[PDB]
C-alpha cells in the first residue's frame, strides 16, 4: 500500500525474495490452522509434526531477520537486507524432505472415517452468500468460485512463477481443508521454483530518500548520512491521496485502506481482516449445528483474534 | 562514609561505592548527580542489598586521558575510528580535523587528540 | 510427474544403513519417505556467524542507478511524479458533453469559446439538459460503447481459467476438490 | 537416534562415574571432545558420532547443581547455540577485543539480594535556593 | 513434587500463545521436564499471562486467578503482559498483570524466545526450591 | 481528576525537619512524599492501611516475616512505592534498619496465641520495647502503636495486661506516640468472626476499613501526637445478638482440656486465654478521643403463576 | 536480545547523544537526556530503555551511525521485579562490557550485511 | 449552534474548566521554510499541577494532563472556531503575523554618498 | 543409493554476474490505458444515475464514486445488481473524519465484483448526528462492519439491527478513532483492594506521551506531480 | 448475523419529538422494571431503590435538551446501555462504574472553599 502511494518500484530480487518468504509463510500459516484444528476436534499428533515443521522454518525466520516470530523484515521500500550467505541451499534441503512430511499428515486424516464424519457436511456455504458476507480465500475456495489475488490480480512475482489453484466443490469443512492441504504442495511449488530462478541485484529500492543508504556509504558519504539522518527523524513523506490495497493472506483475502495526508504519518489507516467477516458469518452458518460441530467450524474460518479485534 | 539522610540519620556506606567510577572520584557533568546525592536520595531501596554487584563500569573521560596523543605532519589530520580488522564499516563517520592552533584537537566522536608536528 | 514421487537417496535426511534399510522397506507404506531429520554435516555447516562469503560481501546495486556521473536524480526520482486523483463533479461532466474534448474539440469561436465555457462553469446548463441536448452518436460514442451497450467493469489483467481434470491434477476423480490453474 | 545400542556405547565410552553425573545432570549419555572450559568452569563438548540429530552435537556439562543458563561465559554463550565454528581459545589475537580495564562476569542475580536498582542518573531537574538572610 | 510436576494455566491472549505452543512442540520439550497444560484453572498450579491485557479483560484475568488452589505462583510472559509493552500509550489496555495479578516471574521479550521462557520456568522452579513450607513453620 | 484526599494541603514539612512537596494530582502515578513503615502489614488490619497508604504515592516500607503472603501487597501501589525487606524481631537490626528513612510508622505485631517461641509477653511488650528502642534511637516523627480494646494492667487477660504493659512501655519510651485502642473488627473473611461462624458478653464491633481510615486519618495531622484514642462502633452489642443477626443474614472446664488437645497442630487454634477474653466486655476510657476527632462516623454491624406461564413453554423439543 | 551500549577500544563511551535511537523506537522505550561534559565532548548524561516496552524491531540499532548501542543474542535475563527491567545507563554500559567479545562474532558476519 | 459536548463521550471538567488556544504556527526563526505556518492547529493551555512532574524513580516526566500530546489542524479559522464551539469549548485565537512588504534591490548596496558615508559595505 | 554418499550442494559452480542491469521506469505508467478504461466506466455510471452521483475521482486503477447519504441505497443496489456492474461482494467499510469539514465524517464502502474481476469505492458523508442508512438490507456481510465504523467513529446507520459497540470496553464513553479523542484516552484501571473490584480512574502517566511530530518537515516535501487523466476527458481548450 | 440479540432494537430515527417521548418514557419503564434484576445479577452491596434513583437521575441530567438530533443520538445511546445491561454482558466491574459516589469515602478534606483548593493547589 506504501509502494503504491509512494510511486516506487521494488527491484526484482525483492519482488522474488518476498513472494519466497510470503510462501513459507504461507505454509507455517496453513501447518499451524490445519494442525490446530485437527487438535481441537480431536487429532493431536499432527499438531506436533506441524509444530516441527514450523520451527525448521522459524530458523529460516531468525537467519533472515533478528527475532523468529515478529520480523520487521518486509519494508515500504522492499526488503530489510539480503539473505544470508547460505540460505538458498538451506531452504532446498529443507524442501526435498517437506514433500514426504505432509504426505505423511495427510494419511491419518484424509481418509480417516472419523475426521470425515466430523467434517463432510457441516459448515456449508452456499456460492452466493459466500459472496454477500464477503468471504474470500479458502472459504469463498470452499464453495467453487474460481478466485484468489495471485492469480486474479497479481503482484509481487507471482506473473514469473508458475502453479495451480485447489478450489472445492460443495461449501463444506471437508473441502476447505482439503484446499488447505493442496495449497500446501502449490506453495512448496513456489519455493522451488523461486529458489531456482533468484536473480542478482539489489534487495532494497535504489533511491536514499525513502529507505535507507547502507553503513559502509553513511559513514563517508555526506549526501547519505544526511538521508540516514533524516529517515529515522522525521521519516520520508508520502504524496497525499488515498489507497486500498488487497493481497491473499493465508486466511483470506486482507487489505488495508490507508489514507495519506501528504505528512510522514498515515492520516488514516483501517486494516480488513479476513476473520472478521469469517466470525461475523459465524451466526449464519453455525445454525442448526450440534454443539460439538460448532468447534470443527470455528478450526475452518480459523481465527486468530488479532485479526478479528485490535 | 557517612551523608545526613533529610532528617539527622547519618547513613554509612563504604568510600568504594561515593566513587563515580573505580577511574575518577568527582562528576564529569555539572548535572551529573554525584554519588552522594543519589544514595542521600533514595536509600529506602538499597537497603539488605549488597553493593557489590551494582554495576560500577569504568568511566570512559580517564579512560581517554590516557591514551597517547597522535601527530600528523600535515595541516588536516584524518579520523573514522574504525578497527581494520572488522569487515564492514565500524566506527564513526570520516571527520577532518584542522591542527593549527596550539595544542591538541580532539575528535568530536571518540576524542583521540592530534597535534601538528 | 515432473514433480512425481523421488527415491529416498535425493532428500537430505539422515534414513537408515546396512540391513536395517532392507526391513524397513518391506515394513513400510512407500518406501521413498525420508524420516525428518536433517543431515547434520550438509544442514547448516558452516554456522551463520562464521561464513567465508561475509567478509567478501559489498552492497548491491544496478547500473543506471549506481552510476556515477550520467544520471541526475530528478530524471529517475517517481515520488515527486505521482498523479493526482482526478476529481469530477458533475458539472465539468456537462462541460465534457456539451463543449468537448481535447481529442475531440466541438469548439469554434475561441474569443467565444470562452465564454461557452462561462456559464456552465457559473451552472447555466444542468447535467440532465446535457443528456437531452446531446446527439444520439455522442452518446454512443462516448458514454457507451460504439455499439450501444454499456461498459462492463473493468479490470487490469484478464485471467482466463483453465481446469486441469487428468492425472496432471491434484487429486484424481472421486476428490470434491478441482485443480484450477 | 532413541537406541539402546546408543546409551549403551555412549555409557562404556564416559565411565560410570561420568555416566552417574550425566544421569544426574540431563537424560542422556553424550560422549565428547572437552573442546574448552569456561571462566566460571563450565566444560563444553562437542561429539562427532554419526547417529546425531541436528542441534545435539555441542553441549555443556556445568559446575554448580544449581545451574543456568545465565552461567555460560559471552563468547561461549555464541558458540554453544550454533553461531560461530571456531571455539573462543581457538580464535586468533585479531578478533580477541582490546580493553583497558579487568572483566568481572556477573551472571544474574534475579531473587538473589544481589539484584540490579535502578535509579536516576541526573540530578533533579530545577534548582531551590539555599537559605540566605540578611539583617538590614 | 511441586517442581518435578508443573501444571501451567495460559491467560495468553496474544502472539506469546503460540510462542508458548513450541514450547508444547517437539524440538523444546515440556513434559520432558514435566509441563501439561491442564486447560482449568480449579487444577492449574500457576498462570501464564501471556499476551496482552485489554480494559475488557482485566475481570476476567482477575477471576481466572481467583480460582486456582491456594499454592499458586505466575509467570509473565511477554513485553505486553509487563508494563503495556508496544501498546503502552493505549486506551484499552492495562499497562502490565501487574497491576490485576500479583507476578512472581517477569519473563522479557516481545516474543520471548523458547529458550528464555523456558529459563523463566526454571527461575520459577528456583524460586520453588528456597519456598520453606515446613521450616517456616517452624518460625526461622 | 483525582486528588489527594489524606492531605490537608501540598507542602506539608515533617517535625523531624523534612520538606515534602507532593507531586502531580492524587492518584497511583503521583507521589506525596512521606515514607511509612507498617509493621505486620501481611496482616488484616495492615493490608487495608497499606491499600489505603500506597494508594495515593506514599513510600511504604514493610518489612516481611513470610514471602509468600506478601505478594498480594504488590498490587496496591505505584512501581516503587511498596518495598518490602525481610525482619525477624529477634534481629534488633532488622527493626531499626527498617524505621531507617520511615517519617511515620505504624506497628500491629500482636498475636492471639503462645506458641514455642513466643508468649505474650515477647509479642506485646518486648516487640513493642524493640520497635520503640529503634524509633527513640533515630527521631522519628508520628509513632503510632495499636492496641487491643480492653488493654488495662490489673486484667486476669495475659493478653490485656500485656497489652497494657506495652503501651506502659511505648509511652515509657517515645512521650510523643499516638496510641490506638480499636473494638472488634468485623471485615471480610476475618479470622474470628462472619467465616468462623456463617454470649452475655457486650462489646462493640467496627468495620475495618473505617478503622484504617481513621488510623490513616491520625497519620498525617500532628494534632493527634501523645493522644490515645479508642474507636468504637454506634450500637453496643450481645454475643447472641450478633450471631443470631448472621442466623438470619444466611462445662468451661473441658471445653478449655479440648482446645489443650487441639493447639499441638500446624493450624490456628483457639488460645485458652480467648475464652479468658469472652468473659471480659467492652469498657472504654471517657476522656479519649473517639471517630468524631477526625471527622468520620464509621459503619454499623447492621408457585401459582409461574405454574401457568410454564404452560405455554416447551420442555421436550 | 537484551541491550547493550559498547565502548571504542581503549574503553570510551561511543554515544555521543544524537537522539537518533530515540527518535526511531516505535515503542517510545529509550529516554535520553544530554548535556557537554568537562571535556567539551558531547555525551549523555542520562540513557534509559523501559524492557516493559520494549518491541525488539532493532531500529535503534539499525539507526546509530557510531553503532553504540546493539542487540546481544541474550534473552536469558528473566527477572522478578518490574524495577529490576528498567535500564539506565549504567546496566547497559555493564551489558556492552560484558558482551563484548560476543558482539564482535555478531558483528564480524552482520556488518557487511547491514 | 448545536452542542455535540453531551453525546462526544467526553467529561464535563475538560468543557467547562480547559480553555483551548487556536493559531497559526510562527515562521520559524531558525530555518527559510514556511510549510507548516498554513494549518490553524488548536492546543489545550496547561494545567499547573498536572502538567509535567519529575519520577521519584529514573526522572521521567510524569504527567495527569492528558490533552498535551493532543493538537488539531484545521484548513480554516472558521473551521476552527466552529469545531470548537460546537465542542462547547472556551477558546482563545491568536491572530497571524506576516511580514512587511518591503521593496529590495540589489543595486541599492552601492548608491552614491553624497556627504558622509556613514556605512561600509563588505559584501 | 545412500544417505552417506549423497552430494553436497554447497561445493558448486553458482551464478556469478559482473554487472546487474535494471531499467528503470514509472510505476504509474503501467495503469494508463487502465486507467483511461475505468475513466470512460465512471463516465458512464454517472450518465446513468445522475440523480444520485455527486462526482468520481480515478487516482489510478482505483474507482471512487462520491454519493450523498440519501442516496445510498439506490446506487448500492445499482452496483449490486446491473449485470455490468455486479458489485456482489462487500470488502471493508469504514469511516474517516475531517474536522474542518461541516458534515465531519465520510463513510467509504469498498466493493469487490468478483465476476468481472473489479473493485469500486463509495464514499458519503455523516455528521456527528445526522445518520448514513445502512446497506445491511442488502448486504448480511455489512452490519458488523457498519458496526465497527459506530463504535471507532459513531456515525449512525439508519435501520440496523443491533447497532450497538463492538472491540471496546462495555462502559466506556468516548468515540476512538476521532481527532478530539486523545491517544491514552481519559481513565485507567487499577486493582482496588478495598473495594475488591477494578476501577475506573481518570488517567494519570509514569512517562508523559511525547509526540515527535513537532519538528516535521518545514519545506513542503512533494511536488504537484503529473496527470494521468487522458486527452479525452479533460475540457478543450478553444481554438 | 440475520437473527438478532433477544433485547435488540432496529436503530430508527423520529422526525417528531413526541414519538421521541414515547420512546424515552417505554425506556425508562423498561429500566425500572429491570432494576431488580441487575441487584441479583450484578451482585451488588445495596438495595433497588439506588439503582432506581440512579436511572432517575441519569435521565433527569438530558432533561433540558432541545435539538431533536441529538436526543435522537441520546435515545439510541441509553438502548444501547439498557441492552448491554439485561443480557449480563458488562460485568460487575463495569456496572459499579456508575455509583463512585457510593462505594466509600474518599478520605478527608474536601476542598470547597477557594483556600483550601489553593492549599494543594487543586491537586
Ligand atoms: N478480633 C480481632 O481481629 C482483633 C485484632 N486486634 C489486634 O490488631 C492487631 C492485628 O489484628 P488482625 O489484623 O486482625 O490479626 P493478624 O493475623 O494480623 O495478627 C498477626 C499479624 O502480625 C504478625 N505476627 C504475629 N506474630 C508475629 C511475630 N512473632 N513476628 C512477626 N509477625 C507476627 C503476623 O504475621 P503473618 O501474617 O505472617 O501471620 C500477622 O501479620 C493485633 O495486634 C490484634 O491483637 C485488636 C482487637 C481484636
Ligand atoms: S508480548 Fe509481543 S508477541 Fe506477545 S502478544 Fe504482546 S506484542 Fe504480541
Ligand atoms: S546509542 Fe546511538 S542513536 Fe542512541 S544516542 Fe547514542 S549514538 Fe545516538
Ligand atoms: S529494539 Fe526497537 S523498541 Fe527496543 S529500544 Fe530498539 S528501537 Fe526501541
Ligand atoms: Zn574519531
Amino acid at each position: 500500500a506504501v509502494e503504491k502511494l509512494l510511486n516506487v518500484e521494488v527491484p526484482l530480487r525483492g519482488k522474488y525474495i518476498r513472494t519466497m518468504f510470503g510462501e513459507i509463510t504461507r505454509v507455517l500459516n496453513h501447518l499451524m490452522s490445519v494442525c490446530s484444528h485437527a487438535m481441537d476436534v480431536g487429532a493431536l499428533t499432527p499438531f506436533l509434526w506441524g509444530f516441527e515443521e514450523r520451527e525448521k522454518l522459524m530458523e529460516f525466520y531468525e537467519r533472515v531477520s533478528g527475532a523468529r516470530l515478529h520480523a520487521a523484515y518486509v519494508r515500504p521500500g522492499g526488503v530489510s537486507q539480503d539473505l544470508p550467505a547460505g540460505l538458498l541451499d538451506d531452504i532446498y534441503m529443507w524442501a526435498t524432505q517437506f514433500g514426504d512430511r505432509l504426505d505423511e499428515i495427510e494419511e491419518l486424516l484424509t481418509d480417516n472415517r472419523i475426521w470425515k464424519l466430523r467434517t463432510v457436511n457441516i459448515g456449508t456455504v452456499t456460492a452466493q452468500d459466500a459472496l454477500n458476507l464477503g468471504l474470500s480465500g479458502p472459504m469463498l475456495r470452499g464453495s467453487g468460485i474460481p478466485f484468489d489475488i495471485r492469480k486474479n490480480a497479481p503482484y509481487d512475482a507471482y506473473d514469473k512463477v508458475d502453479f495451480d489453484v485447489p478450489v472445492g466443490m460443495n461449501g463444506d469443512c471437508y473441502d476447505r481443508y482439503l484446499i488447505r492441504m493442496a495449497e500446501f504442495r502449490q506453495s512448496l511449488r513456489i519455493i522451488e521454483q523461486c529458489c531456482n530462478d533468484m536473480p542478482a541485484g539489489a534487495v532494497k529500492v535504489e533511491d536514499f530518500k525513502i529507505n535507507s543508504p547502507p553503513r559502509n556509504l553513511m559513514k563517508e558519504d555526506m549526501e547519505a548520512l544526511i538521508h540516514h539522518f533524516l529517515l529515522y527523524t522525521k521519516g520520508y513523506s508520502v504524496p497525499p491521496g488515498e489507497t486500498y490495497t488487497a493481497i491473499e493472506a493465508p486466511k483470506g483475502e486482507m487489505g488495508v485502506y490507508v489514507v495519506s495526508d501528504g505528512s510522514e504519518r498515515p492520516y488514516k489507516c483501517k486494516i480488513r481482516a479476513p476473520g472478521f467477516a469469517h466470525l461475523g458469518a459465524f451466526d449464519h452458518i453455525a445454525r442448526g449445528h450440534f454443539l460439538p460441530d460448532a468447534v470443527a467450524i470455528i478450526g475452518t474460518m480459523d481465527l486468530v483474534f488479532g485479526e478479528v479485534d485490535r | 562514609k557517612s551523608i545526613i539522610s533529610y532528617n539527622g540519620n547519618t547513613i554509612e556506606i563504604p568510600e568504594e561505592y561515593t566513587k563515580q567510577a573505580p577511574n575518577r572520584d568527582s562528576t564529569w557533568a555539572p548535572a551529573q548527580a554525584s554519588k552522594t546525592e543519589i544514595y542521600k536520595n533514595n536509600m529506602v531501596r538499597f537497603e539488605q542489598k549488597d553493593l557489590s554487584k551494582q554495576p560500577m563500569p569504568y568511566a570512559g573521560i580517564e579512560l581517554i586521558a590516557q591514551q597517547p596523543v597522535r601527530f600528523v605532519h600535515g595541516n588536516t589530520a584524518v579520523c573514522d575510528g574504525a578497527n581494520h580488522n572488522g569487515p564492514g564499516a565500524q566506527g564513526h563517520p570520516k571527520i577532518f580535523i584542522n591542527v593549527d592552533a596550539p595544542g591538541s584537537h580532539a575528535c568530536q566522536y571518540c576524542g583521540t587528540r592530534y597535534e601538528k608536528e | 510427474l515432473p514433480g512425481g514421487p523421488v527415491p529416498v537417496f535425493k532428500k537430505y535426511t539422515v534414513g537408515s544403513k546396512g540391513i536395517w534399510e532392507k526391513l524397513r522397506v518391506l515394513l513400510a507404506i512407500a518406501p521413498n519417505r525420508s524420516t525428518g531429520n536433517p543431515i547434520v554435516p550438509l544442514y547448516r555447516v558452516p554456522t551463520p556467524g562464521s561464513r567465508p562469503e561475509a567478509n567478501v560481501y559489498q552492497d548491491p546495486s544496478s547500473y543506471p542507478t549506481n552510476d556515477i556521473a550520467e544520471n541526475p536524480y530528478w530524471k529517475r526520482d517517481h515520488r515527486r511524479a505521482y498523479p493526482q486523483t482526478a476529481f469530477f463533479d458533475q458539472k465539468t461532466v456537462t462541460g465534457l458533453l456539451e463543449l468537448g474534448s481535447e481529442a475531440t474539440p466541438r469548439i469554434a469561436d475561441g474569443e467565444a469559446g470562452t465564454k461557452a465555457l462561462a456559464n456552465i462553469a457559473n451552472g447555466g446548463v444542468s447535467f440532465t439538459q446535457a443528456l437531452g441536448k446531446s446527439s444520439k452518436d455522442v452518446i454512443y460514442g462516448e458514454v457507451l460503447t460504439v455499439n450501444g451497450l454499456p461498459p462492463v467493469a473493468p479490470t487490469l489483467a484478464p485471467k482466463q481459467w483453465k481446469i486441469i481434470e487428468g492425472e496432471a491434477a491434484i487429486y484424481p476423480k472421486g476428490y470434491p476438490c478441482r485443480t484450477f490453474h | 537416534s532413541s537406541s539402546l545400542y546408543r546409551v549403551l556405547r555412549n555409557a562404556w565410552e564416559v565411565g560410570p562415574r561420568s555416566y552417574w553425573k550425566q544421569l544426574n545432570s540431563i537424560g542422556d549419555t553424550k560422549s565428547g571432545r572437552l573442546v574448552g572450559t569456561d571462566i566460571y568452569g563450565n566444560k563444553f563438548y562437542e561429539t562427532d558420532h554419526q547417529d546425531e540429530i541436528h542441534l545435539r552435537t555441542r553441549y555443556v556439562e556445568y559446575k554448580e547443581k544449581d545451574y543456568d543458563m545465565s552461567q555460560v561465559e559471552p563468547g561461549w554463550h555464541f558458540w554453544l547455540g550454533y553461531g560461530v565454528d571456531t571455539a573462543p581459545c581457538n580464535t586468533p589475537k585479531e578478533k580477541l577485543p582490546i580493553r583497558a580495564y579487568p572483566y568481572k562476569f556477573q551472571p544474574n542475580y534475579t531473587g538473589t539480594p544481589g539484584a540490579f536498582v535502578t535509579y536516576n542518573t541526573l540530578k533533579p531537574k530545577i534548582s531551590a535556593w539555599e537559605p540566605v538572610t540578611k539583617q538590614r | 513434587a511441586r517442581q518435578g510436576s508443573f501444571w501451567p494455566v495460559t491467560f495468553g491472549l496474544a502472539c506469546c500463545a503460540v510462542e508458548m505452543m513450541h514450547v508444547s512442540a517437539p524440538r523444546y520439550d515440556q513434559d520432558r521436564l514435566g509441563i501439561i497444560f491442564r486447560a482449568s484453572p480449579r487444577q492449574s498450579d500457576i498462570m501464564i499471562v501471556a499476551g496482552t491485557l485489554t480494559n475488557k479483560m482485566a475481570p476476567v484475568l482477575r477471576q481466572v486467578y481467583d480460582q486456582m488452589p491456594e499454592p499458586r505462583w505466575v509467570i509473565s510472559m511477554g513485553s505486553c503482559a509487563n508494563g503495556g509493552g508496544y501498546y503502552h500509550f493505549s486506551y484499552s489496555v492495562v499497562r502490565g498483570c501487574d497491576r490485576i495479578v500479583p507476578v512472581d516471574v517477569y519473563v522479557p521479550g516481545c516474543p520471548p524466545t523458547s529458550e528464555a521462557l523456558m529459563y523463566g520456568v526454571f527461575q520459577l522452579q528456583r524460586k520453588m526450591r528456597n519456598t520453606k513450607i515446613t521450616r517456616m513453620w517452624y518460625r526461622k | 481528576m483525582n486528588s489527594f484526599e489524606n492531605l490537608a494541603q501540598d507542602v506539608n514539612i515533617t517535625r523531624s525537619g523534612k520538606t515534602l512537596i507532593a507531586k502531580g494530582t492524587g492518584g497511583r502515578s503521583s507521589r506525596t512524599g512521606y515514607t511509612a513503615t507498617v509493621f505486620g502489614a501481611n496482616g488484616f488490619l495492615g493490608s487495608y492501611l497499606t491499600a489505603k497508604l500506597a494508594k495515593h504515592g506514599t513510600t511504604v516500607v514493610v518489612p516481611y516475616r513470610e514471602e509468600m503472603a506478601k505478594r498480594h501487597l504488590k498490587v496496591t501501589g505505584d512501581l516503587g512505592v511498596v518495598n518490602f525487606l525481610e525482619m525477624d524481631l529477634r534481629n534488633l537490626e532488622s527493626i531499626d534498619e527498617a524505621v531507617r528513612h520511615s517519617d511515620i510508622v505504624v506497628n500491629l505485631i500482636g498475636r492471639e496465641y503462645e506458641t514455642k517461641n513466643f508468649n505474650y509477653y515477647d509479642v506485646h511488650v518486648e516487640g513493642a520495647r524493640r520497635i520503640a528502642e529503634a524509633v527513640k534511637k533515630h527521631n522519628i516523627a508520628r509513632y503510632i502503636h495499636v492496641s487491643a480494646f480492653n488493654a488495662e494492667i490489673d486484667s486476669p487477660s495475659e493478653f490485656n495486661h500485656t497489652k497494657g504493659l506495652g503501651e506502659q512501655v511505648t509511652k515509657d519510651i517515645v512521650p510523643w506516640a499516638t496510641i490506638v485502642r480499636p473494638a472488634p473488627m468485623f471485615g471480610r473473611e476475618d479470622k474470628w468472626f462472619l467465616d468462623r461462624m456463617a454470649f452475655q458478653e457486650t462489646s462493640n464491633p467496627v468495620h475495618v476499613i473505617d478503622v484504617a481510615a481513621a488510623l490513616e486519618r491520625i497519620c498525617f495531622d500532628d494534632s493527634t501526637v501523645a493522644q490515645t484514642f479508642e474507636l468504637y462502633g454506634p450500637q453496643k452489642f450481645t454475643q447472641k445478638q450478633i450471631i443470631d443477626m448472621v442466623s438470619e443474614t444466611l462445662p468451661k472446664a473441658l471445653y478449655q482440656a479440648y482446645t489443650k488437645a487441639t493447639q499441638a497442630i500446624w493450624w490456628p487454634t483457639y488460645s485458652p486465654d480467648q475464652v479468658e477474653r469472652q468473659f471480659l466486655s467492652q469498657k472504654i476510657d471517657p476522656s479519649a478521643k473517639t471517630f468524631n476527632d477526625l471527622d468520620l462516623t464509621p459503619m454499623e454491624l447492621p408457585v401459582s403463576q409461574l405454574e401457568n406461564k410454564e404452560k405455554t413453554f416447551v420442555h421436550i423439543l | 536480545g537484551e541491550h547493550a551500549l559498547r565502548r571504542y577500544p581503549s574503553g570510551e563511551e561511543r554515544c555521543i547523544a544524537c537522539k537518533l535511537c530515540e527518535a526511531i523506537c516505535p515503542a517510545l522505550a529509550i529516554t535520553i537526556d544530554a548535556e557537554e561534559r568537562i571535556d567539551g565532548s558531547r555525551r549523555t548524561t542520562k540513557y534509559d530503555i523501559d524492557m516493559t516496552k520494549c518491541i525488539y524491531c532493532g531500529y535503534c540499532q539499525e539507526s546509530c551511525p557510531v553503532d553504540a548501542i546493539v542487540e546481544t543474542p541474550n534473552v536469558e535475563y528473566a527477572t522478578e521485579t518490574r524495577e529490576e527491567l528498567l535500564y539506565n545507563k549504567e546496566k547497559l554500559l555493564a551489558n556492552g562490557d560484558k558482551w563484548e567479545l560476543e558482539l564482535q562474532y555478531a558483528l564480524d558476519a552482520d556488518a557487511p550485511y547491514r | 449552534v448545536p452542542a455535540h459536548e453531551i453525546v462526544s463521550g467526553a467529561p464535563a471538567e475538560l468543557s467547562r474548566n480547559r480553555v483551548v488556544r487556536i493559531y497559526q504556527q510562527a515562521k520559524p526563526a531558525t530555518q527559510s521554510g514556511e510549510y507548516g505556518t498554513f494549518a490553524w492547529r488548536l492546543d489545550w493551555d496547561i494545567v499547573d499541577v498536572a502538567n509535567r512532574w519529575e519520577n521519584d524513580l529514573i526522572g521521567w516526566q510524569s504527567s495527569g494532563d492528558y490533552m498535551q500530546a493532543t493538537q488539531m489542524k484545521f484548513t480554516s479559522k472558521e473551521s476552527a472556531i466552529k469545531f470548537a464551539n460546537k465542542q462547547g469549548w472556551d477558546f482563545y485565537i491568536q491572530e497571524p503575523h506576516h511580514r512587511k512588504f518591503r521593496v529590495k534591490q540589489y543595486a541599492n548596496n552601492f548608491v552614491h554618498s553624497y556627504g558622509k558615508l556613514k556605512h561600509i559595505r563588505t559584501k | 543409493p545412500s544417505w552417506e554418499n549423497i552430494k553436497d550442494i554447497r561445493l558448486d559452480p553458482k551464478v556469478h554476474v559482473d554487472e546487474v542491469y535494471e531499467p528503470i521506469v514509472n510505476p504509474a505508467d503501467r495503469y494508463l490505458q487502465h486507467v483511461s478504461d475505468l475513466h470512460q466506466y465512471a463516465k458512464y455510471i454517472m450518465a446513468a444515475l445522475p440523480k444520485y452521483i455527486q462526482g468520481f475521482s480515478v487516482w489510478k486503477d482505483e474507482l471512487t464514486l462520491h454519493v450523498a447519504p440519501s442516496a445510498v441505497i439506490p446506487v448500492t443496489t445499482f452496483l449490486r445488481d446491473n449485470t455490468s456492474t455486479q458489485y456482489k461482494s462487500i470488502i471493508d467499510i469504514t469511516a474517516v473524519d475531517y474536522p474542518s469539514r461541516e458534515n465531519r465524517f465520510e463513510v467509504v464502502y469498498n466493493f469487490l465484483s468478483v465476476r468481472h474481476n473489479s473493485r469500486i469505492r463509495l464514499k458519503t458523508y455523516a455528521t456527528e448526528v445526522t445518520p448514513v442508512p445502512s446497506i445491511t438490507c442488502l448486504y448480511e456481510g455489512a452490519n458488523w462492519f457498519e458496526r465497527e465504523a459506530y463504535d471507532m467513529y459513531g456515525v449512525f446507520f439508519e435501520g440496523h439491527p443491533d447497532l450497538r459497540r463492538i472491540m471496546t470496553d462495555y462502559g466506556f464513553e468516548g468515540h476512538p478513532l476521532r481527532k478530539d479523542f486523545p491517544l491514552t484516552g481519559y481513565t485507567e484501571v487499577r486493582w482496588d483492594e478495598e473495594k475488591r473490584r477494578v476501577v475506573y480512574e481518570p488517567l494519570e502517566l509514569t512517562q508523559a506521551f511525547r509526540n515527535f511530530s513537532a519538528g516535521s518537515t518545514a519545506w513542503e516535501p512533494v511536488g504537484p506531480g503529473r496527470d494521468d487523466r487522458p486527452d479525452s476527458f479533460k475540457l478543450p481548450t478553444p481554438k | 448475523a440475520i437473527i438478532a440479540t433477544a433485547f435488540a432494537e432496529t436503530v430508527k430515527f423520529s422526525g417528531s419529538k413526541q414519538e421521541l417521548q414515547k420512546r424515552t418514557l417505554a425506556l425508562y419503564r423498561q429500566f425500572l422494571r429491570g432494576a431488580p434484576t441487575f441487584a441479583d445479577l450484578y451482585e451488588v452491596q445495596f438495595s433497588i431503590p439506588t439503582i432506581r434513583t440512579k436511572i432517575r437521575q441519569e435521565f433527569e441530567r438530558h432533561r433540558f435538551v432541545d435539538d431533536l438530533s441529538i436526543q435522537n443520538v441520546l435515545y439510541a445511546k441509553g438502548h444501547m446501555e439498557y441492552q448491554e445491561c439485561i443480557n449480563a454482558w458488562k460485568q460487575q466491574a463495569q456496572f459499579l462504574k456508575y455509583f463512585p459516589e457510593e462505594d466509600d469515602i474518599q478520605g478527608r478534606h474536601q476542598p470547597s472553599n477557594f483556600v483550601d483548593k489553593f492549599l494543594k493547589n487543586r491537586a
